[PDB]
């Protein structure tokens, strides 16, 4: 309500998209995106700055790389104020791949102490195919010196020429001798490559050119020398090209090398390329087209020049496996399509992501960035846009991250991700329910008490759709411990706006009505015809966001020019050097930088002088119309601010309007005002903060018709806050949601007797029917008959008063004038906080009836339970009563009684579907024994953590004769805890007498081994998985004399009675028993 | 019936206070003491005081039908509306035999269509053979589609954009958004040979820009060429779609408008524009009422069933991978579009609300519903709903029509308010006021039931005594004046607070709160003595219940499983299953010891239950193959150990029980 709609900032800048992203910076600037300016030759997207001081825009100079494409820069904005930095992203930059066109992002991260960087860091890269390069080197005796030096200089030059490990290289020098430098496999190997060319000496000798490209083709291409099956080979043979003593010719070997899919180039040295033998030489080894192929051992620059080459990649278009296409990864991944600042580092959202799967990279300062999506096995995640939009959440101190997909499944979902060792895996999920309704398009973390956790994501679905209006917010708290992601509640716009995309932006604003709840700003861009509308939501105790809006702000209400208003926004920053938070909202073509208002409250007391008529006031001895009686008036005003941070100096001018009425609504009022001479009165006064005090003589006619009812003044104002001239006249303002009319009441003396005061005795008692104890979570209402009594003369205005503490609140109950006698009594009731803080007050008042002597009566008083209540153990209620008259008092017959608490829990323990069923043994297996296992689990159904213990049970002698030998208890899963042994003998009896009534072993006859395991914290559906494993003895089974027998353990859950209860009725489920049946058998 | 005693000063003052609340017009019917709220009361609380039953006056909510079109009867009704009380008229559905219709056909020409597209030869007769089966006298006409022609939707490099395509095919299309090719005609062979000349296409993401071509097609009648006859889309692909928002991906963020942008019948600006909304989308169809039928794979048929929750006059059908079965998938549709009627109005003001009695030959029958509902519609066989209309208010000079969706017929309503009496002599009332309706209605100052006071005056003593309720209250419950024997309650200035009763002892503003509002509101109902009078469509004791049990009920119309009955929206679940739907129950225990002797009966037809069997295992159904429920493992009639697995259902204690033919004995 206290969003300044009058004095305003716009900015308007001609950028085409100016406006379409919208954030607060460094508490200084609205940092603005215009994804659609032209700033440059194939370079789109603009930024700009806009101050509140100036009022006006200036742009951000940025270093574009002329690889980054038509950006759309600044469609995409984030910041934070840990140290102040600014995020701002292009996720539409065209990269061209071959004959591909990709689609990538690009990120600036900006910041005053710190030189702009870019993310990610690298270029995207494209395919490069894979070639393996055999260098085939003249080492011969006519290659002389210089010659062989320039070779090796040649090949120095065309390895460094190439990436790794999309090429690598392999060296044979030949002559009549052969040897292999180094292999594709040492290649790959080596730290520098260039340092294997160091050792390479000349070998001289003759030339078997034609020998050695076969060795080459036959060998150094095989796999077993490192070569790559998918890779291009190619062979570069540089000789002086004069073959001599060889026994092959190029006609022998070359066909091989054309079959083997060799190219072929041919690299002269010296004379090789004049002499006409030479130059017939190089032509057959190269291959074709020759001159293409066939290169001076000078020229360093010849490979590079054909290929530094690129791998074309067929794309499975569509959902097709066929057509031998390979799949979608990061070529459209559109890296910083959203963009969120986390403790850890930024985290930028790529929507394209493995067939638009989705997902967001995370960039941690100086290390290896890793990347945040659902696992490979989720199929369904496909084309679902996850990392649309991105949000920071902390659990606690977790460090949360928040995925919406508005497309998954065509109705959008949202995901939250936290790490496990170093890995990221999905921890919650939360689905939309209508499908096209774009569910987790944005997202928002909601801190309401502001504790440093996030308690509660707000969860956009702007192209939700009902007949009468669209969009729709979703309240999704976070759970607490094991219980899943739910949304709790909706939020929605006005109605009449079926498009209006509400939901489209969200923000947090922060406490802007001093009630330490923190409130949002949700936008709603396509609200009357697409001018658009911004809402202000109240944050709520208990954390949940209030179901109706505290402000709606119209674009039509602003500028007759307004579209798109609230398709951006970005609040919780001071940007007006006030001290209070303030809004920016982006529209189209303009942004609008709104500002909160202080908020004041007013408080009211109000007191006579006297506080009773005198009955000495009104008495008619005649001359009727006479001598009229004075009573004084007090009244005071108390103005508090309510916006705590506001700079400037301490008292807040306020311009107050007073409006009073002596019994009003009333034909004869009984009092008037010395000043007016009539029953209403009218103060105009400016006031600064805290209290004020003003004095009214009222005039009392010496006669009157009613004296029993007492006379009423009724005060309500209003409140113009003077305009701060240090802020452009901002101005204070009341709260929306202040009472306005307050109400004292002037009581007259009571006739009993002769001139004689009256005197009533109250009494009050109170009992609660049914009960002895009070279960919190089981009992959601608390019925109180309460009775009160008067032993003397009549009191008028009886009033009873509870106190009780904060989970108590009382309900008016409703069921009268039945058939007989359900017409008797009438209240009316209200109830405040009173106390330091923690304690409340209801005060019932009874009127329409004169509260006679000896009569009594009795009603019954019912208040609510809440589940979530903070009693204690005890829960102490008390009760006042009193009258109009205020009576001396201090004469007890104040009533208090205190009542046993215990907190409702469902803990439930059951035997698990995995044990050992059965153990069947032949008769000659008496030495022999087995391995069995007793599974249990504990669950907690209920509505609250507590501590627990379970017990296990398990038999292992029979008449000192092993029964279930080395019993171990096992909790791999959740594995921190504790369990301890101790040997119980059983109580001795006829163990035959006792198997022959059923064939069971249990502790009552059996040496039993009980394990105790406490939990400290047992949490909200969580389950707790225990295993009995040990091996059961068949030996035992002897002493029986039946052929079968049943083993059993029994498990057992217990905690605190006195100050937990069982679930009523599900006492039966907090023990659980598991049965292994022995079985003997004969050959057949 | 009921009343509650309001306004009791004048006739209409007491039929305003309750639709049970009738008035005495009989002069001198009140005692010497008695007063005029005594006048204003039920009908049995009336003719038992001696009361005439002639000049009781007792408005009542009236239907008039005038029927002298043939489908939709009547055409037009005139309502006669007391606030509080129903009026009720019968609107009868008959569904003809034939009418003429429209088919416009949308092909997807994107590269995963290629096996669709190769049948083209084949669609063009199936596609009329489908038109003529369904209508006497039809039209027929078709445009194509794939996909907007910006990254990432679209490779936008020059040698992708002229062939798309990922292998290398000679006949292939560069990507478009949508082309309208022909315009609905009757010329077949233009048909023929126009949709056999159609090439493939390709793009580059799954999902297609289908709802583009629907809201263009939606969007343009004239270009199109529809008749004011059954207008028939259909809509056939392989894949997904883009919808509004998607377009932010290629830096598109203005909202689709609605509006007909064809060039050369192509949508050239699509790139200008998002995707349309589905909502967008299903306004439009119904606007120009179109009907379409979504002809998908079997791989999207789940997925285009839920539009048909959003766009209420539509159908799916499972359409083969070549689009061999179009013609048995269309008459299906058609008959299905047909054979399902709904009967909706268009806006209504807060004071009316009208809900709908569906009676169906179906033999099924709806009441107390937001919408009329009947499936299994059959030809010449004439459906009535049950048309509900109640007023809050009374109310101002209004018209609505009520139709059936999918077809021009309409039904209108006027609605004419009945607040007034038509009752069912001067100087009488001794003095000033004019007599109306049995009694004196008095001018400003003076006051009486013969206005024989004032006011401002004497107001004696002795006639005090009638302004006590009884000998321990006080005077007019202290909140009001006593003039003239009779209470004049005070005048409080509070928002919604009034002051009422014969001693003034009732208020508006004391009764049970929900959410944190009395009554929850002047949405669910007002405040009247202690007691909260509900609004149409609400319940309970502070309006707190809602009628509906569409939140009950699961998206199969479950009703809270079988294991719950629903309550105020909300599922109250017997045993131990919990919300909201009652499906699971964590700490049930295991329903496996029990079922052994059923489990034997079931698989190996032994044990205690042989010939017993159907009688004593009625919630359990048999299946031959594994089932994905609870293991079990007992101990049959013989011993043996027998292996089976329990799959719950919906309802009390069924399931789906696998039983294991392989036995465990020690023997083995
Ligand atoms: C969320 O993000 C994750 C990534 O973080 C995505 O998961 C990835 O998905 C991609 C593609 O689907 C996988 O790439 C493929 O990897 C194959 C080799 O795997 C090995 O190397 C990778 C290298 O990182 C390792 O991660 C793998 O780890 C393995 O072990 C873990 C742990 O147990 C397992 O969970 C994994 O499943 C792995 O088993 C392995 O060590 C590789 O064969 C494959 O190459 C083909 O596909 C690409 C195109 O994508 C072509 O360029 C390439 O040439 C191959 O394609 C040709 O050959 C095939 C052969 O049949 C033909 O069919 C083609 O038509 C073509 O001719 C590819 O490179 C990646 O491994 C995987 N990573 C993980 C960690 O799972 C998730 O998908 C994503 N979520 C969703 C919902 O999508
Ligand atoms: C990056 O964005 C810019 C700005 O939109 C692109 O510039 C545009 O380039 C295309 C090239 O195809 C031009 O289209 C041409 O238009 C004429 C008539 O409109 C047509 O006859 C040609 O055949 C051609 O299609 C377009 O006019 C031009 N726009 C502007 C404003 O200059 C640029 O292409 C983008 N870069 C990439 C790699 O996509
Ligand atoms: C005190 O309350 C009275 C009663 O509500 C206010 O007077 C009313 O003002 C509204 C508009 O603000 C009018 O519609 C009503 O007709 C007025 N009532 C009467 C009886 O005249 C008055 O403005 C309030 N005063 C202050 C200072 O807030
Ligand atoms: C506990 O029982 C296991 C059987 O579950 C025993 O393991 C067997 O040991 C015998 C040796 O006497 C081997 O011949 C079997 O092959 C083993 N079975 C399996 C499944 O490994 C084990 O010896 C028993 N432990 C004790 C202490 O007796
Ligand atoms: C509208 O049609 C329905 C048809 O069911 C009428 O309801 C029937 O009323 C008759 C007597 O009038 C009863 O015998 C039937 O049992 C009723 N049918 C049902 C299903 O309850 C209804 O009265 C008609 N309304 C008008 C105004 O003509
Ligand atoms: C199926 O038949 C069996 C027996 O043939 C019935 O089970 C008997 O139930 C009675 C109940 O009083 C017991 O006293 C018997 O002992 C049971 N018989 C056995 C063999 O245990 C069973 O009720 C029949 N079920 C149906 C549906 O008819
Ligand atoms: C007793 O009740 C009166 C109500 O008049 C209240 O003002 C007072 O604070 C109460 N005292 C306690 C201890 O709650
Ligand atoms: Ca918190
Ligand atoms: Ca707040
Ligand atoms: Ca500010
Ligand atoms: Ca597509
Ligand atoms: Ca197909
Ligand atoms: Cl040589
Ligand atoms: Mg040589
Ligand atoms: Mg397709
Ligand atoms: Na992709």
């Amino acid at each position: 309500f206290n969003l300044d709609t009058e004095e305003l900032t716009a900015f308007r800048v001609d950028s085409a998209g100016f406006g379409d992203s919208v954030v607060q910076y460094a508490n200084s600037w609205v940092v603005v995106g215009a994804p659609q300016k032209i700033t440059a030759a194939d370079q789109t997207g603009g930024l700009y700055q806009c101050g509140y001081s100036t009022g006006a825009c200036e742009p951000i100079g940025l270093q574009v790389p002329p690889e980054a494409v038509n950006m759309s820069l600044g469609l995409s904005l984030a910041s934070t104020t840990s140290p102040s930095q600014l995020l701002a992203c292009g996720p539409t930059v065209h990269h061209e791949c071959g004959r591909n066109m990709y689609l990538t992002g690009l990120c600036f991260l900006l910041g005053p102490t710190q030189l702009t960087q870019r993310l990610p860091v690298s270029r995207q890269e494209c395919p490069r195919q894979e070639q393996d390069i055999v260098f085939l080197i003249d080492g011969s005796g006519s290659i002389s010196s210089r010659n062989f030096a320039t070779m090796m200089n040649f090949v120095r030059a065309v390895i460094s020429q190439f990436q790794r490990p999309s090429t690598q290289f392999s060296l044979m020098q030949f002559s009549n001798k052969f040897q292999t430098h180094f292999t594709f496999e040492e290649f790959r190997r080596s730290s520098n490559p260039l340092s294997l060319l160091a050792s390479v000496h000349q070998l001289q000798g003759f030339t078997y050119t034609a020998t050695a490209i076969q060795n080459v083709v036959h060998r150094l291409f095989h796999a077993s020398y490192g070569a790559r099956r998918d890779a291009a080979k190619i062979l570069i043979v540089i000789t002086d090209g004069k073959k001599e003593g060889d026994s092959l010719d190029y006609k022998d070997v070359i066909p091989m090398a054309d079959a083997a899919g060799i190219i072929r180039y041919a690299i002269g040295v010296g004379l090789a390329f004049q002499n006409r033998n030479s130059w017939k030489e190089l032509n057959d080894i190269a291959s074709k087209p020759s001159q293409e192929h066939i290169f001076k051992v000078e020229d360093f620059d010849a490979l590079k020049d054909i290929q530094n080459q690129l791998k074309e990649k067929i794309f499975a278009i569509e959902g097709t496996e066929t057509t031998s296409s390979s799949s979608f990864e990061l070529e459209m991944a559109q890296e910083g399509f959203s963009a969120v600042f986390t403790p850890d580092g930024p985290v930028l959202g790529a929507v394209g992501s493995f067939t638009w799967s989705g997902g967001a990279f995370l960039y941690p300062p100086n290390m290896d960035p890793t990347f945040i999506n659902m696992s490979q096995e989720n199929v369904d995640m496909r084309d679902s846009y996850l990392g649309y939009s991105t949000e920071l959440a902390l659990w606690k101190g977790v460090q949360s991250l928040v995925l919406g997909a508005p497309r998954y499944q065509h109705t959008g979902k949202a995901v939250i991700f936290t790490q496990v060792s170093r890995q990221w895996r999905m921890k919650a999920e939360v689905t939309g329910t209508q499908i096209g309704s774009y569910f987790g398009a944005s997202l928002c973390s909601v801190d309401v008490d502001s504790d440093g956790s996030t308690d509660l994501v707000l969860i956009g679905a702007p192209h939700y759709y009902e007949q009468t209006r669209g969009g729709q917010v979703s309240v999704c708290p976070l759970p607490r411990g094991w219980r899943r992601w739910w949304c709790d509640a909706v939020l929605y716009g006005e109605q009449g706006h079926p498009w209006g995309r509400f939901g489209a932006a969200l923000t947090v604003l922060g406490d802007v009505n001093g009630d330490k709840l923190t409130d949002v700003v949700i936008g709603a861009p396509g609200e009357e015809e697409n001018r658009g509308a911004v809402y202000l939501f109240h944050g709520v105790l208990g954390p949940s966001i209030s179901p109706s809006h505290s402000q709606r702000i119209a674009g039509s209400q602003l500028s007759s020019r307004l579209q798109y208003f609230g398709q951006a926004l970005s609040g919780g920053q001071d940007l007006t050097q006030d001290g209070l938070v303030d809004l920016a909202v982006g529209a189209r073509g303009q942004v609008l930088l709104l500002r909160t208002r202080p908020v004041l409250w007013v408080g009211v007391s109000m007191q006579f002088i006297p506080a009773e008529i005198p009955r000495s006031a009104f008495e008619c001895r005649e001359q009727v119309v006479s001598e009229q009686t004075l009573v004084q008036s007090n009244i005071c005003l108390y103005i508090d601010k309510r916006s705590k941070n506001l700079l400037g100096s301490r008292d807040l001018q306020s311009s107050v309007t007073l409006d009073l009425a002596l019994d009003p609504g009333r034909l004869s009022p009984r009092a008037t005002f010395q000043e007016t001479k009539t029953r209403s009165l009218s103060r105009v006064r400016v006031l600064g903060l805290k209290a004020h005090c003003e004095n009214f003589n009222l005039l009392l006619p010496s006669c009157v018709e009613d004296s029993v009812t007492p006379i009423t003044l009724r005060l309500n104002f209003t409140l113009v806050g003077k305009p701060l001239l240090a802020f452009r006249n901002l101005r204070p303002m009341l709260a929306a949601d202040a009472q306005r009319y307050f109400t004292a009441s002037l009581p007259f003396e009571k006739n009993c007797g002769a001139d004689h005061i009256c005197q009533d005795n109250l009494g009050i008692s109170f009992s609660f029917p049914g009960l002895k104890s009070l279960l919190v979570g089981s009992n959601l209402e608390l019925n109180a008959e309460v009775m009160v009594w008067n032993d003397g003369e009549d009191s008028y205005g009886t009033t009873i008063t509870f106190s009780h503490p904060a989970g108590l609140s009382y309900r008016y109950v409703a069921e009268g004038q039945k058939q007989g006698q359900l017409r008797s009594l009438h209240l009316t009731c209200d109830s405040a906080p009173v106390g330091s803080q923690g304690t409340w007050s209801t005060s019932c008042r009874i009127n329409h009836l004169i509260f006679r002597g000896g009569a009594q009566i009795t009603f019954l008083a019912t208040f609510d339970v809440s589940p979530k209540a903070v009693l204690g153990d005890r829960l102490l209620l008390t009760a006042n009563v009193s009258s109009e008259s205020n009576t001396p008092r201090t004469s007890k017959t104040t009533f208090q009684l205190e009542l046993p608490v215990k907190y409702a829990v469902y803990t439930v323990v059951s035997s698990h579907e995995q044990f050992t069923k059965y153990l069947c043994f032949s008769e000659s297996e008496e030495k022999e024994s087995h391995v069995a296992m007793h599974r249990y689990q504990v669950n907690n159904l209920g509505q609250r953590d507590l501590p627990v213990s379970i017990n296990f049970w398990v038999p292992v002698e029979l008449n000192q004769e092993a029964v279930w030998m080395d019993v171990e208890v096992s909790h791999p899963q959740n594995p921190s805890l504790r369990c301890s042994s101790e040997k119980i003998a059983p109580p001795a009896s006829d163990f035959l007498a006792h198997i022959q009534k059923n064939p069971v072993l249990d502790c009552s006859i059996a040496g039993c081994l009980r394990f105790r395991c406490d939990v400290p914290s047992f949490s909200v559906q969580e389950e707790l998985d225990f295993t009995l494993k040990g091996n059961l003895s068949f030996g035992w089974v002897r002493q029986i004399l039946q052929k079968k027998v049943s083993v059993v353990s029994v498990a057992e859950i217990t905690f605190d009675t006195s100050v937990y209860s069982q679930l009523p009725g599900q006492e039966a489920f907090m023990r659980a028993q598991t049965t292994t049946v022995l079985e003997k058998y004969k050959p057949g | 019936q009921e009343c509650t005693k309001f306004k009791v000063s004048s006739c209409r003052e007491c039929i305003e206070s309750g639709p049970g609340c009738t008035w005495c017009q009989k002069l001198n019917f009140t005692g010497p003491g008695d007063p005029d709220s005594i006048r204003c009361d039920t009908r049995p609380q009336l003719l038992m005081r001696g009361c005439a039953a002639d000049d009781i006056m007792d408005p009542t909510s009236l239907a008039e039908t005038q029927e002298d079109q043939k489908q939709l009867s009547p055409q037009k009704v005139t309502l006669y509306l007391r606030p509080g009380q129903a009026a009720a008229f019968n609107v009868t559905f008959r569904r003809a035999k034939g009418y003429p219709i429209d088919l416009y056909y949308l092909m997807d020409l994107s590269y995963s269509m290629l096996d669709d597209l190769r049948n083209v030869k084949k669609l063009g007769g199936d596609l009329l053979r489908a038109l003529n089966e369904i209508t006497e006298s039809g039209r027929i006409g078709f445009g194509s589609f794939v996909d907007k022609t910006v990254l990432p939707f679209v490779n936008t490099h020059p040698d992708k954009l002229r062939n798309p395509c990922p292998n290398k095919e000679k006949e292939c299309q560069p990507p478009f958004a949508f082309r309208h090719v022909l315009k609905l005609t009757d010329n077949s062979n233009q048909f023929q040979t126009e949709v056999g000349k159609q090439l493939i296409s390709g793009n580059l993401d799954a999902p297609e820009g289908g709802l583009d071509a629907m809201m263009q097609v939606a969007a343009c009648p004239e270009e199109i060429g529809w008749r004011k006859v059954t207008r028939l889309l259909v809509f056939a692909t392989d894949d997904g779609f883009h919808f509004a928002g998607d377009g932010k991906l290629g830096a598109i963020l203005t909202p689709n408008d609605g509006r007909c942008h064809l060039e050369d019948n192509l949508y050239k600006r699509s790139n200008e524009f998002d995707y349309p909304s589905v909502g967008q989308l299903a306004h439009k169809l119904a606007e120009n009422n179109i009907q379409p039928i979504f002809a998908v794979t079997s791989r999207m048929v789940k997925t285009y069933e839920k539009l048909t929750e959003i766009i209420p006059k539509s159908a799916v059908g499972e359409l083969s991978e070549d689009s061999s079965n179009v013609v048995q998938l269309i008459k299906n549709a058609y008959n299905k579009l047909s054979s399902r009627v709904f009967l909706d109005h268009n806006a209504l003001p807060d004071t009316l609300k009208v809900t709908y009695d569906s009676f169906c030959s179906n033999g099924v029958t709806h009441r107390n519903q937001p919408r009329g509902d009947c499936d299994g519609v059959q030809i010449n066989v004439p459906i009535t709903f049950q048309v509900k209309v109640t007023a809050t208010e009374c109310i101002q000079e209004q018209s609505f029509v009520i139709r059936a969706l999918g077809f021009t017929d309409i039904v209108t309503v006027q609605v004419l308010p009945q607040c007034e009496c038509r009752c069912r002599d001067r100087s009488l009332c001794h003095g000033k006021g004019f007599l109306e309706c049995g009694i004196c209605r008095c001018d400003t100052g003076y006051i009486g039931k013969n206005c024989e006071c004032q006011t401002q005056g004497r107001s004696s003593q002795e006639l005090e005594g009638s302004c006590r309720k009884d000998n321990n209250s006080i005077i007019c419950s202290g909140l009001g004046d006593c003039v003239c024997g009779q209470c004049l309650c005070h005048t409080s200035d509070v928002p919604g607070k009034l002051i009422y009763g014969q001693y003034c002892e009732c208020d508006t503003i004391n009764c049970e709160r929900y959410n944190g509002q009395v009554c929850g509101g002047p949405g669910r109902g007002l405040c009247f003595c202690g007691k909260c009078r509900c609004h149409p469509g609400f319940e309970g004791s502070a309006c707190q219940c809602e009628r509906t049990t569409e939140g009950c009920l699961n998206p199969r119309r479950v009703e809270c499983s079988g294991r719950g009955r629903c309550r105020c929206n909300v599922c109250e679940c017997h045993s131990g299953y919990q919300l909201p739907l009652c499906q699971e129950c964590p700490g049930c225990p295991s329903p496996c010891g029990k079922y052994i002797s059923c489990a034997e009966c079931l698989k190996f037809e032994k044990g205690p239950f042989g010939k017993n069997c159907s009688a004593a295992c009625p919630g359990l159904q048999l299946s031959n193959n594994p089932v994905k429920g609870r293991t079990c493992k007992e101990r049959d009639s013989e011993g043996c150990w027998v292996a089976y697995t329990l799959e719950q259902q919906d309802g009390m204690d069924r399931y789906l029980i696998y039983v294991d033919e392989s036995r465990e004995c020690c023997g083995g």
